[PDB]
RNA sequence: UGAAGAGUUUGAUCAUGGCUCAGAUUGAACGCUGGCGGCAGGCCUAACACAUGCAAGUCGAACGGUCCGGAAGAAGCUUUCUUUUGGACAGUGGCGGACGGGUGAGUAAUGUCUGGGAAACUGCCUGAUGGAGGGGGAUAACUACUGGAAACGGUAGCUAAUACCGCAUAACGUCGCAAGACCAAAGAGGUUUUCUUGCCAUCGGAUGUGCCCAGAUGGGAUUAGCUAGUAGGUGGGGUAACGGCUCACCUAGGCGACGAUCCCUAGCUGGUCUGAGAGGAUGACCAGCCACACUGGAACUGAGACACGGUCCAGACUCCUACGGGAGGCAGCAGUGGGGAAUAUUGCACAAUGGGCGCAAGCCUGAUGCAGCCAUGCCGCGUGUAUGAAGAAGGCCUUCGGGUUGUAAAGUACUUUCGCGGGGAGGAAGGGAGCGACGAGCUCAUUGACGUUACCCGCGAAGUAGCACCGGCUAACUCCGUGCCAGCAGCCGCGGUAAUACGGAGGGUGCAAGCGUUAAUCGGAAUUACUGGGCGUAAAGCGCACGCAGGCGGUUUGUUAAGUCAGAUGUGAAAUCCC
């Protein structure tokens, strides 16, 4: 996060899918962005479906994927371009969903 | 110049002055010279409204110690 | 009032002032001229309009005090010896 | 103030370079330290030469770098 | 009165060792949710560019004209006009913007901190001493004329003071020698022969400062020799004053591993957070000091600013423009746009407190006192109270016998936050007038933002709750769905058809308008160990010798007594902390 920030906003480069280590197996969806702290690095992207392109530009929370090395970082939803996972019932404080009628 | 004049100590309902000598550049709520008294508006957490401490203040005065015109009438009550 | 005025009167200020150490650097120079001359005479009565005049520039904040004296006890110092 | 230390140096005239030393507890450890410090002391009579243990006061200041005197002599020598 | 550790490198054990955890805090932000009130708090991110308004005047007891107002005249009335007078503006003249307010860029240095020294200075105010005789001179306003689109400007004529200047006395003071000579100063107002305001010179008081000195003040030596005014001397110049501060001449030194020089960084401190302490981190609110207002530099005038609404020069930018030429500079308040995860009313008001000027009346005062917006924080309060089945319905489980959610809801009775009506606050005396000599003193009268709010009385309806979590650490369980797929995950891990760790539901635990999340700070670490550690094999004696500096040093006696120890005294600001 560079000046110790809670959270930092970059634009992504690509959004690509990538596949777990030697105990997983899937295609978790990451994408390279360009934080505004001068760092081009990768970031996850929770939730079963987004709608990130390539001048997404979305906020970085921080966070490692165990499954993938080299992803220590998380994207939040509900902020910016990344839009909130849809028909989410539960855990909306996450994924940033706002709670349904 | 020195002056003697009514510092407060003064809280939420609670206006508490403290008739003291310091120099007129000081804030009105900063480092004083010497404390020589106190005056209670409400005169309600004690009986004794105001201690003037007359032979301090005679002494201030006349050192060159100017007293303020509502400080003068707490004093001038002695 | 006018702040202009106040500038103005600085000015002319400095002016006055010029002069008045301009007369009391030339004389000062005429009496030490006499005294290493050797003219006697000549010389302290040209010393006198000296010291007045560096006097006259303390009435005022032309020379004030101790520069004044300064110039009092150096102008003497020079003609006592010279002489 | 006092000052007691050596003569280190009678090369100049009228002046004479005093080596004080004392001895203070570090802030930190607390072991005593060694620290020493040259003052050029005035010496009008040139009477103290090289290895002369001499005291040393404040005085009027006889120049920038001095600004001491030589009271009086506590040996005669040792170099 | 003050110190609990635990999880994980093994097949198992011990040791070494790193990582990690429950707590508290944050001028925070984000997610879901959200009722009231009090106090407190709010761009922590660009000195990026800025629309608009606002950020010091006051005196007619210093003098001549306009604007606003009153009164009395010449007149039958009107027009017109005359005298007197109040306020103020415009001008002339006097005194004030270097205080307060903002910010931290820059800054390692007596800049600051602590303790001292002296080669010094200080308006108004206060005490004491003495004095104020005579005379002379000058510039605007105003009037007339001309130039310009404007800003504004040129010329001619008149004129005043507590504005300037020359002469007296010497209380004194200055200079040579020693125990001589030189040098000063405006009135005005009145209850006018008496006071009031003010002036000149000197001494002192009060307070505030300039300068110097001892010690202390971050990181890197892959920053080591450095220096010519450079070190010192004589003389001179310069300043309020010391000083190579500057100059001439002479000498040749001065500094360095107790780290100079160079480079990097950051306003500093009182204090703040933390810790058993030591110590670590920090210095944001408030208080002291320092440094900065279009960017850079500079000086003038002054007690003081080298001075935000003063001036001069260089530079860019914006706006105005008949382009000839001008006007500015929100890192001042509010606000706009841009930036960011994010931080507010271009609000009310001076009566109170305080400040500037004035004899006073009085004038000025977004300093401040308040309200507004936001659960940002803290504390207080409400969404109800009592009753109510061996025990409804519904959902859930079942050996379907039954059990569970449950007195929980329904329903009965009671009180009754909101809301409505009435009352309605503390926070504040004089000017003036009467008595007294309109003096001291005494007496009396008139007048308020937040509020018609707080609070009191009366009436009076049951009247929002949510969020996180339940494998272990962590307190709290089942059913179904899914199925190493989808996904979870701080660590160990979990999921390939029976999963309390995935999703839903019932239930349960925690907390409560709050609840979670993210980021940041602290110890545990006796893992730099001074208190608290080690080096034959786990990390660790330099290969040896010689030797400089430095560190350390045998027995007896005497002097000093610097270290060390003891008594007294001064200092150690306030606040804070503790009782």
């Amino acid at each position: 996060a560079l000046e110790a920030c809670p959270q930092k906003r970059g634009v992504c480069t690509r959004v690509y899918t990538t596949t777990p280590k030697k105990p997983n197996s899937a295609l978790r969806k990451v994408c390279r962005v360009r934080l505004t702290n001068g760092f081009e690095v990768t970031s996850y992207i929770g939730g079963e479906g987004h709608n990130l392109q390539e001048h997404s530009v979305i906020l970085i929370r921080g966070g490692r994927v165990k499954d993938l090395p080299g992803v220590r970082y998380h994207t939040v939803r509900g902020a910016l371009d990344c839009s909130g996972v849809k028909d989410r019932k539960q855990a909306r404080s996450k994924y940033g969903v706002k709670r349904p009628k | 110049m020195v002056t003697i004049r009514l510092a407060r100590h003064g809280a939420k309902k609670r206006p508490f002055y403290q008739v003291v000598v310091a120099d007129s550049r000081n804030a009105r709520n900063g480092r004083f010279i010497e404390r020589v008294g106190f005056f209670n508006p409400i005169a309600s957490e004690k009986e004794e409204g105001t201690r003037l401490d007359l032979d301090r203040i005679a002494h201030w005065v006349g050192q060159g110690a100017t007293i303020s015109d509502r400080v003068a009438a707490l004093i001038k009550e002695v | 009032k006018s702040a202009k005025k106040r500038a103005i009167q600085s000015e002319k200020a400095r002016k006055h002032n010029a002069s008045r150490r301009s007369m009391m650097r030339t004389f000062i120079k005429k009496v030490y001229a006499a005294i290493e001359a050797g003219d006697k005479a000549a010389a302290q009565k040209a010393f006198n309009e000296m010291q007045p005049i560096v006097d006259r520039q303390a009435a005022k904040g032309l020379i004030h005090k101790n520069k004044a004296a300064r110039h009092k006890a150096n102008l003497t110092a020079q003609i006592n010896k010279l002489a | 103030r006092t000052l007691q230390g050596r003569v280190v140096s009678d090369k100049m005239e009228k002046s004479i370079v005093v080596a004080i030393e004392r001895f203070v507890k570090h802030p930190i450890y607390g072991k005593f330290i060694k620290r020493t410090t040259k003052l050029h002391v005035h010496d009008e009579n040139n009477e103290c030469g090289i290895g002369d243990v001499v005291e040393i006061r404040e005085c009027r200041p006889l120049s920038k770098t001095k600004s001491w005197t030589l009271v009086r002599v506590v040996e005669k020598a040792v170099l």
